[PDB]
């Protein structure tokens, strides 16, 4: 488990840390998951969503 | 945008248009409610700019508009159109009041320096906007984009007969018929990270748009984020 492989499993971005284990991270407006890898909105419109009905 | 599609209403909702003694002269992306991030040579001679964010279709009146004065222009300090005019070619737009932000008038995301490299290096990005849909041709009506691939360096230099630095890329098709084209300057190439786009690039210029052995150029943004960051800050 490491960043270099599909990105630590982590939606946004990755940090490498102790014990063989990664720390995902998100950009501004989104808070990391419960799941500790996914990025949810913290934010009514956060960057870079489509939001509208396509 | 030459081979384009219509996009969506709020497909691209980062998405501006500058208009000035022509319309949709060049295009923009909204980095927060403030600021846009567009070309430094769309805004070189400060002529009276107006940014219009959640536009469609440039000829329609919708409701989702929100035109902006353009109150503080900041090229990039390594900037000189005297020297190049498309060297170092980004620039920040001050908006008057702020824009107010919803499902049609949303920012681009923007990673760091490593992160925005890594994005660009995915291969495949989207662009958008309001230029000219053949060579020489019309501008668009309606908002148009693209998905276009990421050409290696070495074929990029053989392609044209100028320089291209390393804070520039390629991107396009080997066969034609699909590109960037006048107008679309300044607006964004986007990558999208499981269903949120981050700003990769800056469309900056292009010769005989979508003429096959041709691509477009594009502004590297992983080597202008810190500044973005540091100058747009809102805190
Ligand atoms: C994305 C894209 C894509 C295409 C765009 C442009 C933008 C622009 C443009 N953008 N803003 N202002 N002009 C032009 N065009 C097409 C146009 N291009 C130029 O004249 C041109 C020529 C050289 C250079 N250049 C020189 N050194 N570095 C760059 C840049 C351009 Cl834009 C042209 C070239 C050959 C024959 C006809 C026309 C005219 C101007
Ligand atoms: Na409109």
């Amino acid at each position: 488990v490491t960043c270099n492989i599909k990105n630590g499993r982590c939606e946004q971005f990755c940090k490498n840390s102790a014990d063989n284990k990664v720390v995902c991270s998100c950009t501004e407006g989104y808070r990391l998951a419960e799941n500790q890898k996914s990025c949810e909105p913290a934010v009514p419109f956060p960057c870079g969503r489509v939001s509208v009905s396509q | 945008v030459v081979g384009g599609e219509d996009a969506k209403p709020g497909q691209f909702p980062w998405q501006v248009v500058l208009n000035g003694k022509v319309d949709a002269f060049c295009g923009g992306s909204i980095v927060n409610e403030k600021w846009i991030v567009t070309a430094a040579h769309c805004v070189e001679t400060g002529v009276k700019i107006t940014v219009v964010a959640g536009e469609h279709n440039i000829e329609e009146t919708e409701h989702t508009e929100q035109k902006r004065n353009v109150i503080r222009i900041i090229p990039h300090h390594n900037y000189n159109a005297a020297i190049n005019k498309y060297n170092h070619d980004i620039a920040l737009l001050e908006l008057d009041e702020p824009l107010v932000l919803n499902s049609y008038v949303t920012p681009i995301c923007i990673a760091d320096k490593e992160y925005t490299n890594i994005f660009l290096k995915f291969g495949s990005g989207y662009v958008s906007g309001w230029g000219r849909v053949f060579h020489k041709g019309a501008s668009a009506l309606v908002l148009q984009y693209l998905r276009v691939p990421l050409v290696d360096r070495a074929t990029c230099l053989r392609s044209t007969k100028f320089t291209i630095y390393n804070n520039m890329f390629c991107a396009g098709f080997h066969e034609g018929g699909r590109d960037s084209c006048q107008g679309d300057s300044g607006g964004p190439h986007v990558t999208e990270v499981e269903g949120t786009s981050f700003l990769t690039g800056i469309i900056s210029w292009g010769e005989e748009c979508a003429m096959k052995g041709k691509y477009g150029i594009y502004t590297k943004v992983s080597r202008y984020v810190n500044w973005i960051k540091e100058k747009t800050k809102l805190t």
